[PDB]
RNA sequence: AUUCCAGCUCCAAUAGCGUAUAUUAAAGUUGUUGCAGUUAAAAAGCUCGUAGUUGAACUUUGGGCCCGGUUGGCCGGUCGGAU
RNA sequence: UAACUACUGCGAAAGCAUUUGCCAAGGACGUUUUCAUUAAUCAAGAACGAAAGUUAGGGGAUCGAAGAUGAUCAGAUACCGUCGUAGUCUUAACCAUAAACUAUGCCGACUAGGGAUCGGGUGCUUGCACUCGGCACCUUACGAGAAAUCAAAGUCUUUGGGUUCU
């Protein structure tokens, strides 16, 4: 199940069968792109966007109504993050726990959990370097982590 | 045919006897014979199916060439009279009360039957007959409830075997239909002289 | 050969359970393993209630009860006949009486 | 993780035929599963089956007819010279008269008799009897 | 099993379970051969004239002999609304 | 699986694993260490 | 004289059922041994092993004798009887009874070509008893029975000419070996080959046809 | 003393037969085919992790044609070969 | 850190139980959010690892190796009885082991009934059902096993899902 745990939980989204859809939604393809791009300038992530368009607007999945996935919409408009969203949030997490350990040396569990998080960072970064979205000498350094993310 | 189906007059006898009532929270998965669960925990046995199974069972009994080679077991108190009446009418040889292990196996025993068909009132309590049947190529009928075990029973009549009337009534009807088949009663829907209340247990 | 699925205790689901000391002999025993019994009885004993009631100023009021959670070790409980040897089949039964 | 989708399909089929069922849900589907099942159908070891489009990998519902003793993969998919089908059939099959070792060849997925006739060989895939 | 010159060289040809097609062996003593009587018009039921099924020990053992009859009977018209595919 | 690698390209592990496990056999260990020559009164000759 | 006390035995004495194939067709439970002695006359017997067994008392060593007997016609019928008794030749006699009652059919077949009267087994078949497992593998003509002496004899009495065998487990536990070989040859008719796929109509039992006589 | 030293008699292989050491089969007791690991020997105290091994599904499928081939044909007709 | 306290929970394991804050962490569940093969298992190499034990500061109630000491006994520097050093607690360092045990590697799929219960969710007629995920448990044995027994120890001579270790 989980990468770094015994947990075998199956919780996820079930995307519907309908690709070309839906019949109750009226807003056009060009209209929603504006709403995406509007939220991108305001300083949100592709995941945060797609939540707002599910809730406040009626957008089921942007890939259906628009055609392209939200990251491509931002990639075209030139609101691409320097390093991918998921990697960012892992680094953010590392920096948190690293900063915590400086004050708490006897927190043996935090030391353990820091190993797991940094392992996931290194695995992701390996992935990105292969498919060439990070440059081929990109490196997660614990020193220059807080500088990068924030 | 169309005549051998549920006459309304028979459906009164089923619903009077409370043979439509079934087992409560317990409910074996080998039972789709069930209309619905009531407001209370009880399940309602689908008496249409109960009838169809009964006739099917009757035809199997009817097929047996020598009537004595049928045997009709009950260890249960409430079924003890019913099997003795069925034996008298239908020509079967019954076993009331103690079954006697080594009945069907073991040719040396005094109570050594060699049947071609068995009927049983409760398969849970008459489990030794059902178990022994499987050692010697003998088919089985059973007046099962919805909580009853289903192992080595070939045709099962779904019905209440909690109640006193239910058991005797299903036994009565079975005896009737095996008589209507064969030249005995020659019915065209004739309610029959013998009452259902004959088959029920006495209570001293 | 293994004798009990439970390993003669009740742990399955956790690593360590803190111990308790046997009431008779003070043998340390993991709580889950300890043969526990509650012992409830009146402070005054039976037969003395006759003589206590008469000397009792006020009515009986409420003759209170002692409440004392005994924890035994296996050897002490078997010695005392708090619990006894059973047959292989009868071992499996987990019912009170 | 899930490694051989074919292995899982044939395992499911074996388990159902042992329990006397007359139908099996398989999941995922694949080209190779389907190709395999068609070889089983052609020799009458199964009945109809029905791919269920789910806009993902798919599900199959096979119908069983009691005739199947054992399907099974071989893993890994060994390379087989034309010479050495005779050894695989000797090892895997109950007799010389019946049952089929199944090969991926460049000619196509097929039983070992077809491969004798067509004079082709390739990789062993599984077996049926 | 014929030989070259035709001729069944089989010692005998087994029966097969009506529920599962499994061979019923010589020693399978929990196997069973039910005969339902073919009713004529009037509903008298004839000497001979059976609707023979046969069930392996295996199926009976599992508690699937009931549901297997209902199916096999309803497909030969002996029941009408008992068994269901859904 | 069966606790040994089954992969098509797993020949190295299989060969090496088997080499390491052959030291557990009696005759093999004696034959390769050269016990007969080194110890053993006769020096691996039938007679003396 | 016999005097039968079982329906099947009634039909055998009458001579209504002629051959044992009608028994095996319908899976008729055979309880009297004279049923088989009549139907299958030229049925040789042999004793494989006699083994002392011993229960411990306050007396000491109370010894019975466990005989292992194998019957067969050398033409596709074989049986296996195990009995233990106070006396040896008592155990043998009661063994031959159980051996007779056990008798089963053996599906013989051809290794390759469908030439002229089957010589080997149809298929590969195994049996397991205890630790022991015996696999029986069809062999070409002129192979003989490639088995250990005890298993060989059970296969000779079954009427196999040519077969390969591989065992595994404590084969020195002879009772378990023979029982596993006996499960193997038993299973020859278990296995559904494609030539037995043709749907037959289910024949009626002699315990319905000749019902009056029983 | 059914087992030693002998006599008699008998068995086995036989111009050969025995012994020693090594080796192969027996050995699914080295296990790719093909072993075992709760309790017989054996699951690492636990997790992370590089090489190694392994890794979901998806991209021309089906249909209609046409032309030579190779065996059995169908009349192998003379019990062997021919179209 | 009693009683509460369980065939209950959490944690990778070792382990973890008075209250309330602060600090990060985590599973499961919910999801018409996002990326799109990034994964599984892993020689080498690493983190953590009960108790005892070690070094140096603090602390030193209780229990208590050693030791003292009274009985017992042929002896009894053993059990029993009375004291008592290190130890038992803590800080900074070490140590790297236990019947560290479910004596059961991990990941994946399938095979069978049942009721309990813990967490989340949904429906309601509001205490019951369904559902996913957990700790377990009862019956049977289809199967498996040398057996004891086992829903995994099954789907292995009808012998091949992936992989580490022994
Ligand atoms: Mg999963
Ligand atoms: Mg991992
Ligand atoms: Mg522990
Ligand atoms: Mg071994
Ligand atoms: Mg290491
Ligand atoms: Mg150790
Ligand atoms: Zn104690």
């Amino acid at each position: 199940g989980r990468m770094h745990s015994a947990g075998k939980g199956i919780s996820s989204s079930a995307i519907p069968y309908s690709r070309n859809a839906p019949a109750w939604f009226k807003l056009s393809s060009e209209s929603v792109i504006e709403q995406i791009v509007k939220y991108a300038r305001k300083g949100l992530t592709p995941s945060q966007i797609g939540v707002l368009l599910r809730d406040a607007h009626g957008v089921t999945q942007a890939r259906v109504i628009t055609g392209n996935k939200i990251m491509r919409i931002l990639k075209s408009n030139g609101l691409a993050p320097e390093i991918p969203e998921d990697l960012y949030y892992l680094i953010k997490k590392a920096v948190s726990v690293r900063k915590h350990l400086e004050r708490n040396r006897k927190d043996k569990d935090a030391k353990f959990r820091l190993i797991l998080i940094e392992s996931r960072i290194h695995r992701l970064a390996r992935y990105y370097r292969t498919v060439a979205v990070l440059p081929p000498n990109w490196k997660y350094e614990s020193a220059t982590a807080s500088a990068l993310v924030n | 045919p169309a005549t051998f189906d549920l006459t309304p007059e028979d459906a009164q006898l089923l619903l009077a006897a409370n043979t439509h009532l079934g087992a409560r929270n317990v409910q074996v998965h080998q039972e789709p014979y069930v209309f619905n669960a009531r407001p209370d925990g009880v399940h309602v046995i689908n008496v249409g199916k109960t009838w169809e199974k009964l006739v099917l069972a009757a035809r199997i009994i009817a097929a047996i060439p020598n009537p004595e080679d049928v045997v009709a077991i009950s260890s249960r108190t409430f079924g003890q009279r019913a099997v003795l009446k069925f034996a008298a009418h239908t020509g079967a040889t019954p076993i009331a009360g103690r079954f006697t292990p080594g009945s069907f196996t073991n040719y040396i025993t005094r109570s050594f039957k060699e049947p071609r068909l068995v009927i049983v009132t409760d398969p849970r309590s008459d489990a030794q007959a059902i178990k022994e049947a499987s050692y010697v190529n003998i088919p089985v009928i059973a007046l099962t409830d919805l909580d009853s075990p289903s192992e080595f029973v070939d045709v099962a009549i779904p019905c209440n075997n909690r109640g006193k009337h239910s058991i005797g009534l299903i036994w009565y009807l079975l005896a009737r239909e095996v008589l209507r088949l064969r030249g005995a009663l020659v019915d065209r829907t004739q309610p029959w002289s013998i009452m259902p209340d004959l088959y029920f247990y006495r209570d001293p | 050969p293994k004798k009990r699925a439970s390993n003669g205790r009740n742990k399955k689901g956790r690593g360590h359970v803190k111990p308790v000391r046997c009431v008779n002999c003070s043998k340390s025993i993991p709580k889950d393993k300890a043969i526990k019994r509650m012992a409830i009885r009146n402070i005054v004993e039976a037969a003395a209630v006759r003589d206590l009631s008469e000397a009792s100023v006020y009515p009986e009021y409420a003759l209170p009860k002692t409440y004392n959670k005994l924890h035994y070790c296996v050897s002490c409980a078997i010695h005392a006949r708090i619990v006894r040897v059973r047959s292989r089949e009868d071992r499996k039964n987990r019912a009170p009486p | 993780t899930r490694s051989s989708v074919l292995a899982d399909a044939l395992n499911a089929i074996n388990n159902a035929e042992k329990t006397g069922k007359r139908q099996v849900l398989i999941r995922p589907s694949s080209k190779v599963i389907i190709k395999f099942l068609q070889v089983m159908q052609k020799h009458g070891y199964i009945g109809e089956f029905e791919y269920i489009d789910d806009h993902r990998s798919g599900k199959i519902v096979v119908q069983l007819n009691g005739r199947l003793n054992k399907c099974g993969v071989i893993s890994p998919r060994f390379n087989v010279k034309i010479g050495d089908i005779e050894k695989w059939t000797a090892n895997l099959l109950p007799a010389r008269q019946f049952g089929y070792v199944i090969l991926t060849t460049s000619a196509g997925i097929m039983d070992h008799e077809e491969a004798r006739r067509k004079h082709v060989s390739g990789k062993i895939l599984g077996f049926v009897y | 099993m014929e030989n070259d010159k035709g001729q069944l060289v089989e010692l005998y040809v087994p029966r097969k379970c009506s529920a599962t097609n499994r061979i019923i062996k010589a020693d399978d003593h929990a196997s069973v051969q039910i005969n339902v009587a073919k009713v004529d018009e009037e509903g008298r039921a004839i000497p001979g004239e059976y609707v023979t099924y046969a069930l392996s020990g295996y199926v009976r053992s599992r508690g699937e002999s009931d549901d297997s009859l209902n199916r096999l009977a309803q497909n030969d018209g002996l029941l009408k609304n008992v068994w269901s595919y859904s | 699986g069966k606790g040994k690698p089954r992969g098509l390209n797993s020949a190295r592990k299989l060969r090496v694993h088997r080499r390491n496990n052959r030291w557990a056999e009696n005759n093999y260990k004696k034959r390769l260490l050269g016990t007969a020559f080194k110890s053993s009164p006769f020096g691996g000759s039938s007679h003396a | 004289g016999w005097v039968p006390v079982t329906k099947l035995g009634r039909l055998v004495k009458a001579g209504k059922i002629t051959t044992i194939e009608e028994i095996f067709l319908h899976s008729l439970p055979v309880k009297e041994f004279q049923i088989i002695d009549t139907l299958l006359p030229g049925l040789q017997d042999e004793v494989m092993n006699i083994k002392p067994v011993q229960k411990q008392t306050r007396a000491g060593q109370r010894t019975r004798f466990k005989a292992v007997v194998v019957v067969g016609d050398s033409n596709g019928h074989v049986g296996l009887g195990i009995k233990t008794a106070k006396e040896v030749a008592g155990a043998i006699r009661a063994g031959i009874i159980i051996a007779k009652l056990s008798v089963i059919p053996i599906r013989r077949g051809y290794w390759g070509t469908n030439l002229g009267q089957p010589h080997s087994l149809a298929t590969k078949t195994t049996g397991k008893c205890g630790s022991v497992t015996v696999r029986l593998i069809p062999a070409p003509r002129g192979s003989g029975i490639v088995a250990s002496p005890a298993v060989k004899k059970l296969l000779q009495l079954a009427g196999v000419e040519d077969v390969y065998t591989q065992s595994n487990g404590k084969t020195r536990t002879l009772e378990n070996t023979l029982k596993a070989a006996f499960v193997a040859i038993g299973n020859t008719y278990g296995f559904l080959t494609p030539n037995l796929w043709a749907e037959q109509p289910l024949p009626v039992s002699p315990l319905d046809i000749y019902s009056d006589e029983a």
